[PDB]
RNA sequence: GGCGCGUUAACAAAGCGGUUAUGUAGCGGAUUGCAAAUCCGUCUAGUCCGGUUCGACUCCGGAACGCGCCUCCA
RNA sequence: GGCGACACACGUGCUACAAUGCCCACUACAAAGCGAUGCCACCCGGCAACGGGGAGCUAAUCGCAAAAAGGUGGGCCCAGUUCGGAUUGGGGUCUGCAACCCGACCCCAUGAAGCCGGAAUCGCUAGUAAUCGCGGAUCAGCCAUGCCGCGGUGAAUACG
RNA sequence: CGCCUCCUAAAAGGUAACGGAGGCGCCCAAAGGUCCCCUCAGGCGGGACGGAAAUCCGCCGGAGAGCGCAAGGGUAGAAGG
């Protein structure tokens, strides 16, 4: 993991997106890019639109899944399976 | 079931044989013969209920063995199931979890190869 | 009873390894095991192991909230 | 006619060996378009040869405006390229034929 | 009759609480226990060998009771057995050989069973009787790895006089019956 | 043997020091 | 129509009241410049309906289709 | 975001399946290279990864640095194990704007397949093959078990 | 083509057709005699493996089970175990 002896890392134009609207009375949903993102419990409740590449994906969030990032619940990888 | 639920193989060492038990690694295996003053390169059968029942209180409390162990891992790969993350995703369909590759091996993950017609 | 064909049961001293002793009736006179009752986790009230939790996921990290406002 | 399901007859033409090769390339690439159309393939007649291709291969597309689309690959498709059978590295021209066939009733006869 | 540590808690401590929680104008009223009936349902010994004869042993060590064969009422082909053949060993406890088995099964067997979060409440006859399973023979204490051979486990029927699950889940926890939730 | 993280040789293969093989 | 026989997998074809038939093919590998041949492995089943039996591809009854024989004296 | 996908199939390698071996402690003997937002001595905190300090070196001077097999002693006793190190859970370190996809390393737990490999098939004639460890380029970091090198130990057999 | 069961057979018996449907040419050394004991099928709930169905417990359940083999009659106040 990124050593914990730094912040935890939020992109900090998101982080705002989720705090802003805390304060105007949300939810909304936030289209974002930063799929490198820990979710922290000022983000549970809301609905983000994840992208994976092609597509946004709505994500919204729950408590437990803070820990995780925001790319890990917006996969980019279609399968179905083989046959 | 001599310790932790499980009897332990007689005629070995006590380090060696608490590895014998889900939850001790030869970290673990170590840790209690010293902290337990229990000679560690001996049988267990040559071995006193003293130091068997100090060994077995010591491993049952401080750690999380049989049982709960696999309880526990058994529910956190669950929660990354339920909530849809992408090694929850990955431990359903049995694939890697940890980035490996997947166009050849990881046969431990996928069982023997489901050879293919064509 | 059938005579000859049962295990004729005697007074019994049961053991557990935390010094509970039981007076009961067995097909041995002494027995030694190592949990019982008046020492098993889920019997002992709740007597929570290490797992004194709070989960303690993950919201509760808190391990920060030097992230600006 | 349009809207009833189809019979596609591919056959190796001129080119021997090649042609049959690439009458399976045409046949692979019927039997794809046909998933990206949500039509259904089936195999009723294929005659391989030992080096992949098939001499003429005959599937049905089915699902509704098969013969819609499929109609306008009814005839002779030439190929010009490096044969995997040429060995001096020449260009050869070889042909496969494409036949689109609305698919028929199996209408029972009774005497009037 | 001899003094036997569950038994009198039945008679002191379990009695008067059911009165109380439940109000009997009867001192017959009040829910007993009937018997307990354990049944090896090992059907492995089909034909494979006489495995029940080592299983009689343990069974009756466990006990003190030498258990009875039971056999298949038909014949069952994918069970690969006929009608006749012996697939299990019965044993029915009364009395006290009944209370010292509950005694034992509750103080230092249920215990000692792996895993162990609580018997199952549901388990209950619907008319105030419960069974319940287990998976080894070993949890049981007269029953050493040494004298093991065989993973055989069973299932136990306790049957009580009380009229409803109601009545007969009081009288059972009363005694030590950890129930899970 | 090489693989075993684990153990001095491990630890040599691999070029790492840790509990197993210190500096 | 009567009588006898049959229906098994990709094809051809057997045994069997409880049980990878088999040959060829097909499928993965080897070999070969490649294909074949050859070598190492591998594989999909009992026409429908109803009975008997613990259990039916296997036994009994019927249907369906196919084969073979007969239908003569007026 | 993907180039890192995974019903499958092939090539090149790594690691093994163990006692001429594994493990641990202790003690040896190289060469060739690299090194100023660099090598890093030495010390402290850290089980460790590392973190804090902090000399020397523009470098036959300072450092990378331990070479390793080996040598000595001790342990494991033939057990899918004191073989093997896969898989996964959890806790950390580091780089970098940023390690989810998708990095590497450490620690704890988990200890898989594998009992020497069918038809078949590759290399090598001497300091070679086998085995052993070491350096470099690229490079923030590294998926390197790859490549180009370096020395240690060191055979068998060639009728024809 | 002989024998058994049912129907046809018209409420005693009997009663035909190249009428409608089945079965027999055995078997059992206990599947026989007697004394003693015992009572099914099935339905629901309950119980490790264990399932529709193996064995165990509870409740309901007069006979729909069983009685070697066809059918009928008979049958647990036993002919059944
Ligand atoms: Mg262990
Ligand atoms: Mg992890
Ligand atoms: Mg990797
Ligand atoms: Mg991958
Ligand atoms: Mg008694
Ligand atoms: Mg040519
Ligand atoms: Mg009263
Ligand atoms: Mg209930
Ligand atoms: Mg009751
Ligand atoms: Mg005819
Ligand atoms: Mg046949
Ligand atoms: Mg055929
Ligand atoms: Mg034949
Ligand atoms: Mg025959
Ligand atoms: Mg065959
Ligand atoms: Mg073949
Ligand atoms: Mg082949
Ligand atoms: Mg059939
Ligand atoms: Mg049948
Ligand atoms: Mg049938
Ligand atoms: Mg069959
Ligand atoms: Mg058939
Ligand atoms: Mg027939
Ligand atoms: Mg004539
Ligand atoms: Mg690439
Ligand atoms: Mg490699
Ligand atoms: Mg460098
Ligand atoms: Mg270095
Ligand atoms: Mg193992
Ligand atoms: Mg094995
Ligand atoms: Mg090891
Ligand atoms: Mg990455
Ligand atoms: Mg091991
Ligand atoms: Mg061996
Ligand atoms: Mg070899
Ligand atoms: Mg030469
Ligand atoms: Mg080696
Ligand atoms: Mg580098
Ligand atoms: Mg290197
Ligand atoms: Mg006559
Ligand atoms: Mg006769
Ligand atoms: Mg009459
Ligand atoms: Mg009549
Ligand atoms: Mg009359
Ligand atoms: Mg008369
Ligand atoms: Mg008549
Ligand atoms: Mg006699
Ligand atoms: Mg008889
Ligand atoms: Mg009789
Ligand atoms: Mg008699
Ligand atoms: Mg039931
Ligand atoms: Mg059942
Ligand atoms: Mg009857
Ligand atoms: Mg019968
Ligand atoms: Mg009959
Ligand atoms: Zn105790």
């Amino acid at each position: 993991p990124r050593s914990l002896k730094k912040g935890v890392f939020v992109d900090d134009h998101l982080l705002e997106k989720v705090l802003e609207l805390n304060a105007k009375g949300e939810k909304r949903l936030i289209k974002t890019w930063s799929r490198r993102s820990t979710i922290v419990p000022e983000m549970v409740g809301h609905t983000i639109a994840v992208y994976n590449g092609k597509q946004h994906v709505p994500v919204y969030i729950t408590e437990n899944m803070v820990g995780h990032k925001l790319g890990e619940f917006a996969p980019t990888r279609t399968y179905r399976g083989h046959g | 079931a001599r310790i932790a639920g499980v009897e332990i193989p007689r005629n070995k060492r006590v380090d060696v044989a608490l590895t014998y038990i889900y939850g001790i690694g030869k970290a673990r295996a170590k840790e209690a013969l010293e902290k337990t003053g229990i000679n560690p390169a001996t049988r267990v059968k040559d071995l006193t209920e003293a130091e068997v029942v100090r060994l077995r209180e010591y491993v049952e409390n401080t750690w999380k063995l049989e049982g709960e162990l696999r309880a526990e891992v058994a529910a956190n790969i669950k929660r990354l199931m339920d909530i849809g993350c992408y090694r929850g995703l990955r431990h359903r369909r049995g694939l890697p979890v940890r980035g490996q590759r997947t166009r050849t091996n990881a046969r431990t993950r996928k069982g023997p190869r489901k050879t293919v017609a064509g | 009873m059938k005579e000859g064909i049962h295990p004729k049961l005697v007074p019994a001293r049961i053991i557990c390894g935390c010094g509970n002793v039981i007076e009961t009736y067995s097909t041995k006179p002494e027995i030694y095991v190592e949990v019982c009752s008046k020492c098993h986790p889920f019997y002992t009230g709740q007597q929570r192991f290490v797992d004194t939790e709070g989960r303690v996921e993950r919201f509760q990290r808190r391990y920060g909230d030097s992230y600006r406002k | 006619m349009d809207e009833r399901d189809a019979i596609v007859e591919i056959r190796a033409g001129t080119g021997g060996e090649e042609a049959a090769l690439f009458a399976r390339d045409l046949f692979n690439m019927y039997l794809r378009f046909a998933e990206e159309m949500g039509f259904e393939t089936e195999v009723l007649d294929s005659h391989p040869t030992d080096l992949g291709g098939f001499s003429k291969v005959v599937f049905e597309v089915r699902g509704p405006g098969a013969y819609g689309t499929f109609k306008y690959e009814s005839g002779v498709h030439r190929v010009q390229r490096v044969p995997v059978t040429e060995t001096q590295g020449r260009i050869h021209t070889s042909t496969a034929t494409v036949a689109v066939l609305p698919k028929a009733e199996e209408e029972d006869f009774a005497l009037n | 009759p001899l003094d036997v540590a569950l038994k009198r808690k039945y008679y002191e401590e379990v009695r008067p609480e059911l009165i109380r929680r439940f109000g009997y104008q009867n001192v017959w009223e009040v829910p007993r226990l009937e018997k307990v009936v354990i049944n090896q349902g090992l059907g492995e010994a089909k034909e494979d060998a006489r495995i029940l004869e080592k299983a009689a042993q343990e069974l009756a060590l466990i006990t003190g009771q030498k258990p009875a064969v039971t056999r298949a009422k038909k014949s069952i082909s994918n069970f690969k057995l006929r009608k006749g053949m012996p697939i299990g060993l019965r044993v029915t406890l009364r009395r006290d050989r009944m209370w010292i088995f509950l005694e034992k099964l509750l103080n230092v067997a249920l215990p000692r069973i792996r895993d162990f979060r609580g018997l199952n409440p549901n388990s209950f006859d619907g008319r105030g009787n419960y069974n319940l399973g287990l998976r080894e023979q070993l949890i049981f204490p007269e029953i050493t790895y040494d004298m093991v051979d065989a993973l055989r486990g069973m299932d136990i029927a306790v049957v009580t006089t009380a009229e409803t699950d109601e009545e007969a889940r009081a009288l059972l926890e009363l005694l030590g019956f950890p129930f899970r939730k | 043997g090489k693989g075993d993280r684990r153990t001095r040789r491990g630890k040599i293969w691999r070029g790492t020091y840790g509990k197993y093989r210190p500096r």
